[PDB]
C-alpha cells in the first residue's frame, strides 16, 4: 500500500491495492486458462485437487480477514471478477 | 592497461547491443534468479540452429567478463552499498556458473526437447552466456559510466578470484 | 497338546523384510545382522541397518506440536562429494537392478528385491531357477516358499493401506519441489506413483515435507528441499546447487574449554521435500 | 573469572530497588562471546549453539551459532532480532528496564544524547553524588571497556547479505552490519553463522537456504520468502495427583530449531587454522 | 558436432 501511494494518496487506496494483487493473480490465471483451454472439463472437480484448493483457501481467508482495511460498466465487470462471482458477464 | 580493461566494458555493452538485433534475441527481462530454462528461449534456439555453434568455449573467463565492472568511481564515498551491490552481483553470478555447470546435464535434455539437434551440447552454454550478457547489459544500465582510468580494491579483487576458481573448476569437471 | 485348538497367539515380530534372508545353501550356516529396532511396531519396514546399507539412510524423529507428536523422519548418509549414482538414495524401479549389485549379494536377498520392487519375471526366474537348482526338494524348496511368504505378507499388510491413503481425502502428500519455480523437481508426485505401494510407505516414511498444514495451520519446518526425486529414484541431491556438507562424524584446547557443556547443533542432513496437508489431528 | 556478562553491569542505584541479575554462567567463558546465554535469550531471543565443522580426528572446528527464539507467527518489531540503530529504542522497551540497562543499550549504539539525557536526569536522584554517580562510572567504564574490546580498530571476508538469490539487487545487510558497531559485529558473527564456507578454492554448502535477513530495520528472523519457518518452544496441587499406576520412543530426535544460518565465508589460501 | 573442432 505503501509503494502503491508513492504515486499519489489516492482516495481508495487499499481498494486499488487489492485490486492490482488481483490483477497480477488474473493475468497468471488467464494464462493458465489459455494453457488448458484445448482440454476437456470434468463434470465434477477432481476431488483430491479440491481437496486441495478448499485446504489453501482456508488459509487465504483466514490471512485476508485478519487484516482489516478500509465509469462504471467495465469496472464493474472486473470487480464482479475480483470478487469471483462468476456471474460476472 | 585499465584503460584497456575500460575499453573492453564500452566494447562489451556496444557488442551486446550489437549481436542483440544482429541474431535479434535480446531475452533481456531475464536474470540470474536461478538455472534458465529452455521454455524462455525456444524461439530463440530456433534461430541458432540456424548457425554452427562449435566456436564456442566450455569454460568462461568470470575474471575477464567481469573484472571491467570493478573500475567505477567508488571514490564518491555516497554509495558503499554500490560496491556491496557488486559483491552481490557478482557472488551470484558465480553461483549461477556454478549451477549451470552441475547441472548442464540437466539442460541438455531440456534442450533435447526444445530443438533436439547435435548442437545442442553448444546451444546450452550459449543459452548461459547470453542470458548472463544481458544481465550484465542491465547492470550497466543500472550503474553509471563512472569508470576510472585506475583502481585499486583489494576485498573485490579477492572475491572474484575465489569464486571465479570454483567457477573454473566446476567448468573443466565437464568431462566428455 | 498345550495351545487351544489354532487360536492364533501374539508375540512380537520381527519387521525389516531383509531378516528373512537365509543361505539357500542349507549346508552354509548364515545369519543376517538387523538392529534391534526391527522389533518396533512402527511404521517401519526396515531395521536401521539394512536401511543404512542398502538405502544409504538413517531413522530419525521430528517433534510435532501442545500435545507433542513425533513424525518419523530419515536422514541422509550421503556424503558431499559422493557422485552420480552414488546420489540415488533410493533407486526406481527402472535402476534398482543396477544399484543394488544383485549378483554381490544372496538369491534371497535378490528375490526380496525383485519382489519389493514390482519385477514378476525376475521373481519367476529365480524361483525357477531354484525349482532347478540343489536339493530343491529337501529344504530349500521349504526355505524359498517361507521367505517368499513372509515378503507377500508384509506387502499385502503394507499395499493396501498404501492405495487407501492414495485415494485418501483426509491425508494429502505431495513429493515434489514444494519452489515451483524450480526445474529438479518435476512429476515428483507421478514418480512417487511409479513407485510400489511398499515403496511408497517407505518413501511417506524417510521423507518429511518442506512444509505441513495441519487443519488451518501450516508448519514451515524447511525454506529448501533437502532431497529430489527423479526418474532414477530418490536422490540425495540440494535442488538449487551445491551439495551439502555431511560430515559424517561417526559410524563408517581453548575452544572447547570455552566449547564445554554446551548446547550443539547436529550437521545431519534430514530429508524434507514436498507439500503435506491434513484434517483434524488423526493421530 | 572475568565476568564478559554485558548487561549484568547493572546495578539499582535505587535504594528501593534490588537488581537480581540471574543471568546464565557461561559469561565467565573466555569465548568470542561479550554477553552470555541469559542475556542473550532476554534481550535478542536468542540461544547460544555450536556448530562442529570438520570434527574427525582432532580438527574440531566448532564453529559458534545462536537459534532463533521467535515463532512463526511473530512479525515486525517482534521479529527483529538485533534492531538497528534507528529502531533499537523502539523494539526495546527501554522504559520498562532499568536505567543503567538503557545506558548499556544506548552506548552499544552509540546513543550518546541518550547517555547524556540519562545521566541528567539521574543527576536528580536524592543520593545522586554519594552513589548515583558511582553506579553510573562503574556502568560506563564497563560497557565503554567492553565495546572498545569488541572494536577491532582500537588499540575477515565474512558476508551477511551475500547469499540472497531472487534480491532485486544491492545486498547492503552488509552496510548495515558496518554501520554497526564493534560490539554488535562481532556478536552478528558469533551468532549467525554463513551458509557457505569456501577454504582455499573449497566450498562446504551447510543449508540449502540461509535462515536469518538482514535489513535496514536491522537483524531479523524471517525467512528469504514464503511463511516462516516453524519454531516450537513444586506447591503440591489436587492435579498434580496421579491417577492409577497405570510412539517412536526407540528413536533419536531431530532439533526442531531455526539455528542462524546466513552469509558466505571467504577464507584465503590459509589452511585448517587451529590455534 | 564432436569431430569438427
Ligand atoms: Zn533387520
Amino acid at each position: 500500500r505503501e509503494t502503491f501511494n508513492v504515486f499519489g494518496p489516492f482516495k481508495q487506496i487499499d481498494f486499488m491495492v487489492m485490486f492490482v494483487i488481483k490483477f497480477n493473480f488474473l493475468c497468471d490465471m488467464r494464462n493458465f486458462a489459455k494453457l488448458i483451454d484445448e482440454l476437456v472439463p470434468n463434470k465434477q472437480p477432481n476431488m483430491r485437487i479440491h481437496s486441495v484448493l478448499v485446504m489453501r483457501d482456508k488459509i487465504v481467508k483466514l490471512a485476508f480477514s485478519n487484516l482489516q482495511f478500509q465509469n462504471t460498466k467495465h469496472l464493474q465487470r472486473l470487480i464482479m471478477l475480483m470478487n469471483a462471482n462468476y456471474n460476472v458477464i | 592497461s585499465k584503460d584497456i580493461v575500460n575499453e573492453k566494458l564500452q566494447k562489451i555493452i556496444v557488442v551486446t547491443d550489437g549481436m542483440k538485433r544482429l541474431y535479434e534475441y535480446c531475452n533481456c527481462k531475464n536474470s540470474l534468479e536461478t538455472l534458465p530454462s529452455a521454455a524462455n528461449y525456444g524461439s530463440l534456439l530456433k534461430r541458432l540452429n540456424l548457425y554452427n555453434l562449435d566456436h564456442i568455449e566450455m569454460n568462461v573467463n568470470f575474471y575477464e567478463l567481469l573484472f571491467p565492472l570493478t573500475l567505477y568511481n567508488d571514490n564518491d564515498n555516497s554509495d558503499k552499498t554500490l560496491s556491496h551491490q557488486l559483491v552481490n552481483y557478482i557472488f551470484l553470478a558465480s553461483n549461477y556458473f556454478q549451477n549451470c555447470a552441475k547441472n548442464f546435464n540437466y539442460m541438455r535434455e531440456t534442450f533435447n526437447v526444445f530443438g533436439p539437434f547435435k548442437q545442442i551440447d553448444f546451444m546450452v552454454m550459449f543459452v548461459i552466456k547470453f542470458n548472463f550478457l544481458c544481465d550484465m547489459r542491465n547492470f550497466a544500465k543500472l550503474i553509471d559510466e563512472l569508470v576510472p582510468n585506475k583502481q585499486p580494491n583489494m576485498r573485490i579483487h579477492s572475491v572474484l578470484v575465489m569464486r571465479d576458481k570454483i567457477v573454473k573448476l566446476a567448468f573443466s569437471n565437464l568431462q566428455f | 497338546l498345550v495351545p487351544v485348538g489354532m487360536a492364533p497367539r501374539q508375540m512380537r515380530v520381527n519387521r525389516c523384510i531383509f531378516a528373512s534372508i537365509v543361505s539357500f545353501d542349507a549346508c552354509i550356516t548364515y545369519k543376517s545382522p538387523c538392529s534391534p529396532d526391527a522389533y518396533h511396531d512402527d511404521g517401519w519396514f526396515i531395521c536401521n541397518n539394512h536401511l543404512i546399507k542398502r538405502f544409504k539412510m538413517s531413522k530419525m524423529v521430528l517433534p510435532i506440536f501442545d500435545n507433542q507428536f513425533k513424525m518419523t523422519i530419515a536422514r541422509h548418509l550421503v556424503g558431499n562429494k559422493e557422485r552420480g549414482i552414488k546420489r540415488i538414495l533410493i533407486p526406481s524401479a527402472t535402476n534398482y537392478q543396477d544399484v543394488f549389485n544383485l549378483n554381490s549379494m544372496m538369491q534371497a536377498e535378490q528375490l526380496i528385491f525383485h519382489l519389493i520392487y514390482n519385477n514378476e519375471n525376475a521373481v519367476n526366474t529365480i524361483c525357477d531357477n531354484l525349482k532347478y537348482t540343489e536339493g530343491f526338494t529337501s529344504n530349500t524348496q521349504r526355505v524359498i516358499h517361507s521367505v517368499y511368504a513372509t515378503t507377500k505378507s508384509i506387502l499385502d499388510t503394507t499395499n493396501p493401506n498404501t492405495f487407501c491413503s492414495r485415494v485418501s481425502r483426509d491425508e494429502l502428500r505431495f513429493f515434489d519441489v514444494t519452489n515451483a519455480r524450480a526445474l529438479r523437481g518435476g512429476a515428483g508426485d507421478q514418480l512417487f506413483n511409479n513407485y510400489s505401494g511398499f515403496l511408497q510407505n517407505l518413501i511417506r516414511r524417510a521423507v518429511a515435507p518442506e512444509y505441513l498444514q495441519i487443519d488451518t495451520e501450516e508448519l514451515r519446518f524447511r525454506n529448501c528441499a533437502t532431497c529430489i526425486i527423479d526418474e532414477t529414484g530418490l536422490v540425495a541431491s540440494v535442488p538449487d546447487g551445491p551439495e551439502l556438507y555431511n560430515p559424517i562424524r561417526s559410524s563408517d584446547r581453548e575452544l572447547d574449554r570455552t566449547l564445554s557443556g554446551y548446547e550443539e547443533y547436529p550437521t545431519y542432513v534430514p530429508l524434507f521435500l514436498g507439500y503435506q496437508i491434513i484434517n483434524s489431528e488423526n493421530n
